[PDB]
RNA sequence: CCGAUAACGAACGAGACUCUGGCAUGCUAACUAGUUACGCGACCCCCGAGCGGUCGGCGUCCCCCAACUUCUUAGAGGGACAAGUGGCGUUCAGCCACCCGAGAUUGAGCAAUAACAGGUCUGUGAUGCCCUUAGAUGUCCGGGGCUGCACGCGCGCUACACUGACUGGCUCAGCGUGUGCCUACCCUACGCCGGCAGGCGCGGGUAACCCGUUGAACCCCAUUCGUGAUGGGGAUCGGGGAUUGCAAUUAUUCCCCAUGAACGAGGAAUUCCCAGUAAGUGCGGGUCAUAAGCUUGCGUUGAUUAAGUCCCUGCCCUUUGUACACACCGCC
């Protein structure tokens, strides 16, 4: 799962993009939850731009 | 405190003190009357207009919830 | 004697009550929705509806004729509207077909005892949130 | 013997005080003295230059 | 001297007219005029006998401001306040038969006639009959 | 001139003290003809204050539940009343009101959050825009306490609330409060 | 015309087997009968023809049993069938109309019926629970304790 | 109160004085119409902010050595 | 934010942004919106007014056979920025008052890193594992109950009255909705019967066209009641009539006639709130064959108090002490 998200970020700013963030939740490891996020770039939360700047999936 | 048992229609002991000092005071109003009469305040009301009708007591206001009289000019 | 295109139709709004005055040239006559100023619902406050004339004379409305009409808010919201229509078609007419200095000295008078008669009231209502039973009180919320 | 009831006008606004802001602390100087002045705590809403009633000489004046 | 009757008080104006009606004994009244209530959200009757020649004269008063209002809007117009007991109050319509009747009686006299549309409109002869009263009543608030 | 409800003009009414000059609203500029004016003046600090009296009797007289927004109902009870007054004593009711306001704004309060004696532990002097807040308050709670279960109407209520005000009679439920506030401030000095 | 008491005004009643109090107007005096509603005292005053603007005691003694008459046929006199209360009898099928303790013992008759059937309205009656159906969570409680 | 100015509109302000000194004035109404073609303000209440801090500033700078 | 500054160069959040409200007699426009004027009428007024007054009566996109967009609708744009003056300020960032202005603080949505063993496997053909799988925890049908009542608490609705109740008249709003893929079931004008809920026949509307000028409530004006648990209150309960469905009993709901119970402003405590705000009065929508004492957006009438504070309850930053780190509901 790691190096698979590295790969897909790697792949994603080498596209082209002001920033990428991808987060993995779930049963990672031993039985309890663990949530991984691999964040880069720039990356706005807030307000109307968001809509037309992100692409959420 | 417990209750006014006021007059619902005159007894002459009544009628006679209503005919010489009612109309000769300046704020005659239905509750002023009743509760000086010991009235029951319809009857204050009805007797208020028949004293109009005589004409001695002008009116002042006619309102559905505040119906004020006066007595005569004098002086 | 028939001297054409003399009038004016000025509004005035007040609490989602709009009120269209519709100034005339001729006989001083006043009247809205077809009814005389004093033959009017809220005889409590007819003296706000009397307070334009009172404040300016008949002398000035003496070739005004007015036609109000009125097409929503409520009752009070509908007196404030027909006034301040009253108001701003009088210094309308004044302003356009005649001087502005006598339109100005009648503008000064308004303004010195009530602006809401030129300047309609920006509070209309506001929002009411998912919170509470108002806009801004709240559900009574207990602990135990 | 009893002290009769006067007025003094307020010259400059300190601050809040009690505690909760309940009542403000101002400057005041005696229209019957221009040159006597003190200081007292007032409640309410008090803004400069109003004349406000004193039924008592001195009370109370502290530094905060 | 033109006289109209939104010159005047309406509310004294029914009052006028309820008294031609009261005077001019041709009102078509049914039998049970002194049980019924005029309203389904009123609870008590009415005070005053000549209550149909009012509500005669209240729907005359408001066909000439508007014609062609139906029984529906009648009642609509003559709806009140239901209390709903203990539950929080309501707005509720009157009784449709009352109304119904009215109208009804009202082209007994010939001036109320119904419309090409739906609805019932005032006759000419009735456009003069209430002006012609709101000119007493006119002269009457003067003097 | 004005002629608020067409007649008891402004012109021959008169504040004793120079005190409450800056307040009371009766002078010629802030004369009304219709205590009835959305004036917005709850939007800034200080603005009540030129607001006229009788337009803050008439919001302050409406109260507990039923009386929240009928304010053509307050300014006909405020008519009635003013007429009464006028009936009862043969002078300007204007003049009566602002008299009832002198005589029935408290010179003094107490208030504290330390351990008190018996209800506040330091006496203050209030404010004069307290003084007629407190003033008005009083006046349409005693008038509501004096009508909350008899036969005398609201109207009448006030007219005997504002002469005995403006007297000054130990019987008015105001100046009862007034008395009795400045007597535990004299205690707690 | 707000004229003096009469002589013989009567500051009660005896009607039935109850009394009603003179001191009030006459429309809402019947109704301290059992039985007697502010609608059905409404309609029998207009249709006894009387005055309603006078109060209870000057009525006359023919006018007391006149209208006593007047509410105890209702059949006769036109008031509508609609505005009774034992209409369409569970019994015998007249529709009548009680206002006395007449009414009581007739009420009392139907709930004894109730429960000689045992239906479950009269059981819950004769539990003292609630009979339409609403809810005994949560009130009922002052019957209790 | 609550109008202190975010350096957004801070830092555009001072660069575009220092740029176009000698096309600005004292007057926001005239400023607020320069600052249209020599920048693309995605907003209108951005503008005339942005224009707003200039007159600021354009008053300082023409009393005295501001940092710009 | 300015400033200093072993930091520099940055980024997120806040802000910036989007929606709504507030001025736009400026523009574009409008028979699914109107306004003025004209011509017919209809009535009043006629002594005589005669451009007298009213008309939500009829016409002027019945295609040449009026103009206009203010009022209505919605796009493009503008407008507000501490812009100007005075005062405070390191005169820096900024603060106060005021003129002019519609507005000198409109409300919302969005909302960082990180975390909670917070809630949902009863939303999913989201799902691991375990359970069951033919006498089934699958699935259908009949019935019951989820409402059940010695008792306690929470959210609410109606009340205690006269600033009222009732009767009659007068009279003004805005959100948003209306006939169906399955899927049956719409919103209602008018006319007649009945008192009523309702019934019958005719229409309009897939919609700024019809309901609907949404003739709402409150409020306003007149009448009666008259301080009496009373004409406040309408709880419990008897009887009768309709509507929904296959089915109303444990009353679906609604109408009418019956009794009028506790409740006379409610402790110890406690909630929410600063302007169109609270509060009164509402209207729609949602669930709906029948349904609102619930909730949600919008309207109407409409305040007193205050432009401060750490006193209680909490929060933010710095310093500080720690034997706490499952973090003071700690440890001991
Ligand atoms: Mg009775
Ligand atoms: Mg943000």
């Amino acid at each position: 799962v790691r190096r698979a998200c590295y790969g897909v970020l790697r792949f994603i700013m080498e596209s082209g993009a002001k920033g990428c963030e991808v987060v993995v939740s779930g049963k990672l490891r031993g039985q309890r939850a663990k949530s991984m996020k691999f964040v880069d770039g720039l990356m706005i939360h807030s307000g109307d731009p968001v809509n037309y700047y992100v692409d959420t999936a | 405190r417990d209750k006014l048992n006021n007059l619902v229609l005159f007894d002459k002991a009544t009628y006679d003190k209503l005919c010489k000092e009612v109309p000769n005071y300046k704020l005659i109003t239905p509750a002023v009357v009743s509760e000086r009469l010991k009235i029951r305040g319809s009857l204050a009301r009805a007797a208020l207009q028949e004293l109009l009708s005589k004409g001695l007591i002008k009116l002042v206001s006619k309102h559905r919830a505040q119906v004020i009289y006066t007595r005569n000019t004098k002086g | 004697s028939k001297g054409p295109l003399q009038s004016v139709q000025v509004f005035g709004r007040k609490k989602t009550a709009t009120a269209v005055a519709h100034c005339k040239r001729g006989n001083g006559l006043i009247k809205v929705n077809g009814r005389p100023l004093e033959m009017i619902e809220p005889r409590t406050l007819q003296y706000k509806l009397l307070e334009p004339v009172l404040l300016l004379g008949k002398e000035r409305f003496a070739g005004v004729d007015i036609r109000v009409r009125v097409k929503g808010g409520g009752h009070v919201a509908q007196i404030y509207a027909i006034r301040q229509s009253i108001s701003k078609a009088l210094v309308a007419y004044y302003q356009k077909y005649v001087d502005e200095a006598s339109k100005k000295e009648i503008k000064d008078i308004l303004i010195q005892y009530d602006r809401t008669l030129l300047v309609a009231d920006p509070r209309r209502c506001e929002s009411k949130k998912f919170g509470g039973p108002g806009a801004r009180a709240r559900y009574q919320k207990s602990y135990r | 013997r009893v002290q009769p009831i006067k007025l003094a006008r307020v010259t400059k606004v300190l601050g809040r005080t009690g505690s909760q802001g309940q009542c403000t602390q101002v400057r005041v100087e005696f229209m019957d003295d221009t040159s006597r002045s003190i200081i007292r705590n007032v409640k309410g809403p008090v803004r400069e230059g109003d004349v406000l009633t004193l039924l008592e000489s001195e009370r109370e004046a502290r530094r905060l | 001297p033109g006289v109209t009757v939104k010159d005047v008080n309406q509310q004294e104006f029914v009052r006028a007219l309820a008294a031609f009606l009261k005077k001019s004994g041709k009102l078509k009244v049914p039998e049970w005029v002194d049980t019924v209530k005029l309203a389904k959200h009123k609870e008590l009757a009415p005070y005053d006998e000549n209550w149909f020649y009012t509500r005669a004269a209240s729907t005359a008063r408001h066909l000439y401001l508007r014609g062609g209002a139906g029984v529906g809007s009648m009642t609509k117009i003559y709806g009140g306040r239901q209390r709903n007991g203990v539950m929080p109050s309501h707005f509720s319509r009157g009784s449709k038969s009352v109304a119904r009747r009215v109208l009804q009686a009202l082209e007994g006299l010939k001036m109320v006639e119904k419309d090409q549309d739906g609805g019932r409109k005032l006759t000419p002869q009735g456009q003069r009959d209430l002006d012609r009263i709101a000119g007493q009543v006119a002269a009457a608030n003067k003097k | 001139d004005i002629k608020l409800f067409g007649k008891w003009s402004t012109d021959d009414v008169q504040i004793n003290d120079i005190s409450l000059q800056d307040y009371i609203a009766v002078k010629e500029k802030y004369a009304k003809y219709l205590p009835h004016s959305a004036g917005r003046y709850a939007a800034k600090r200080f603005r009540k204050a030129q607001c006229p009296i009788v337009e803050r009797l008439t919001n302050s007289m409406m109260m507990h539940g039923r009386n929240n927004g009928k304010k053509l109902m307050t300014v006909r009870i405020v008519k009635h009343a003013f007429e009464i007054i006028h009936l009862l004593t043969g002078e300007n009711p204007l003049q009566v009101l602002v008299n009832a306001i002198i005589n029935s704004g408290p010179r003094e309060d107490s208030t504290r959050i330390g351990r008190a004696g018996t209800v506040r532990r330091q006496a203050v002097d209030v404010s004069p825009l307290r003084r007629v807040n407190q003033a008005i308050w009083l006046l349409c709670t005693g008038a509501r306490e004096a009508a909350f279960r008899n036969i005398k109407t609201i109207a009448e209520c006030l007219a005997d609330e504002l002469i005995n005000a403006a007297k000054g009679s130990s019987n008015s439920y105001a100046i009862k409060k007034k008395d009795e506030l400045e007597r535990v401030a004299k205690s707690n000095r | 015309m707000s004229l003096v008491i009469p002589e013989k005004f009567q500051h009660i009643l005896r009607v039935l087997n109850t009394n009603i109090d003179g001191r009030r107007k006459i429309a809402f005096a019947i109704t301290a009968i059992k039985g007697v509603g502010r609608r059905y005292a409404h309609v029998v005053l207009r249709k006894a023809d009387i005055d309603l603007t006078k109060r209870a005691g000057e009525l006359t003694e023919d006018e007391v049993e006149r209208v006593i008459t007047i509410m105890q046929n209702p059949r006769q006199y036109k008031i509508p069938d609609w505005f009774l209360n034992r209409q369409k009898d569970v019994k015998d099928g007249k529709y009548s109309q009680v206002l006395a303790n007449g009414l009581d013992n007739k009420l009392r008759e139907d709930l004894e019926r109730l429960k000689k059937i045992r239906a479950h309205r009269g059981l819950r009656h004769f539990w003292g629970l609630r009979v339409r159906g609403q809810h005994t969570k949560t009130t009922g409680r002052r019957g209790r304790t | 109160m609550g109008r202190v100015r975010t350096k957004t509109v801070k830092k555009a302000a001072r660069v575009i004085i220092e740029k176009y000194y000698t096309r600005l004035g004292n007057d926001f109404h005239t400023n607020k119409r320069v600052c249209e073609e020599i920048a693309i303000i995605p907003s209108k209440k951005l503008r005339n902010k942005i224009a707003g801090y200039v007159t600021h500033l354009m008053k300082r700078i023409q009393r005295g050595p501001v940092r710009g």
